[PDB]
Formats: structure tokens, C-alpha cells, sequence
């Protein structure tokens, strides 16, 4: 809801 | 530190994602991963709040106990692997750490992909790239983390 909802981790 | 009050702020934090609807919250999923990085001396109780929190929490908190998981997860092995951290006594690690989830992810994952939904799924399902990317040793891949029963249980269609 607040925040940086539905964060996301990536990597190559 | 250790068996501190500033635990409490770890608390708290968790608690503010059980307050969300997403579960999920990135920049407060980053302040307790970066208080846990500080210091891996309470590995130990971070690790029980993971686990008790994605096996009780609901089914998009399960999504945001598992962006915890990879977060302090990947950065605790990556962190070790690059420090002296790998090196010291088995509580306080990302030894005991890895060690305690690599007999539980099984639950955690298989919960949570029975319970949450084929988006949730699949946002899961980056993360086990991400993970064997990082190569975290909790690669528990059984076929309960297939959820196959749960998903007999459901209706599908793909033809």
C-alpha cells in the first residue's frame, strides 16, 4: 500500500 | 546488537508489513535488511521472524516475507562471501542463517505458492532465478514447491 510497494530485485 | 531493545525496531518494521494489503514495503524490506547486514549477530532472531511470518501471514504478506527472504537472504550469503563473516562462529552468520532456512524453505515456498496467486507465483519464481544467481544453498526444489496438489484443487486453463 505505502512504501515502495511491490518492490522488485533484478540481476543480469 | 544482540538480545537488545533494538529489536523492537526490527519488530515494528515486520509489523508494518502485516499492516499493508501487498504485505509487501521495499524501503522498510531494505531497513531491516540493511540493520541485519550492520549486523548478522542477530541473525538468529531475523531469521524466526521470516519464517513465523511467512508461514502465518496472508497470501500477498507471503509474496512480501519472500522480497524479505531474497533481500537479507542473497545480501547475508553475498555479504560473507565478501567479508570475514564466513569465518566466525556458526550463530551470527549467514552460516546458521542459511543453515536454519535451508530445512524450512520448504515450507515458506510451498505455503506461499499454494496460497498465493499465478502473479504471486511468478514473482516468486524470479526470485528462485535470483537466488540461484546468487547461489544461496536453500535450493529445497522439491515437488512441494510445484504445489501441483493445490493446483489440481483449483480450476486452470491454457489450450
Amino acid at each position: 500500500d505505502d512504501d515502495e510497494d511491490d518492490y522488485t530485485p533484478s540481476i543480469s | 546488537m544482540q538480545q537488545d531493545d533494538d529489536f523492537q525496531n526490527f519488530v515494528a518494521t515486520l509489523e508494518s508489513f502485516k499492516d499493508l494489503k501487498s504485505g509487501i514495503s521495499g524501503s522498510r524490506i531494505k531497513k531491516l535488511t540493511t540493520y541485519a547486514l550492520d549486523h548478522i549477530d542477530i541473525e538468529s532472531k531475523i531469521i524466526s521472524l521470516i519464517i513465523d511470518y511467512s508461514r502465518l501471514c496472508p497470501d500477498s504478506h507471503k509474496l512480501g516475507s519472500l522480497y524479505i527472504i531474497d533481500s537479507i537472504g542473497r545480501a547475508y550469503l553475498d555479504e560473507t562471501r565478501s567479508n570475514s563473516n564466513s569465518s566466525s562462529n556458526k550463530p551470527g552468520t549467514c552460516a546458521h542463517a542459511i543453515n536454519t532456512l535451508g530445512e524450512v524453505i520448504q515450507e515458506l515456498l510451498s505455503d506461499a505458492i499454494a496460497k498465493s496467486n499465478q502473479d504471486h507465483k511468478e514473482k516468486i519464481r524470479m526470485l528462485l532465478d535470483i537466488w540461484d544467481r546468487s547461489g544461496l544453498f536453500q535450493k529445497s526444489y522439491l515437488n512441494a514447491i510445484r504445489s501441483k496438489c493445490f493446483a489440481m484443487d483449483l480450476e486452470h486453463h491454457h489450450h
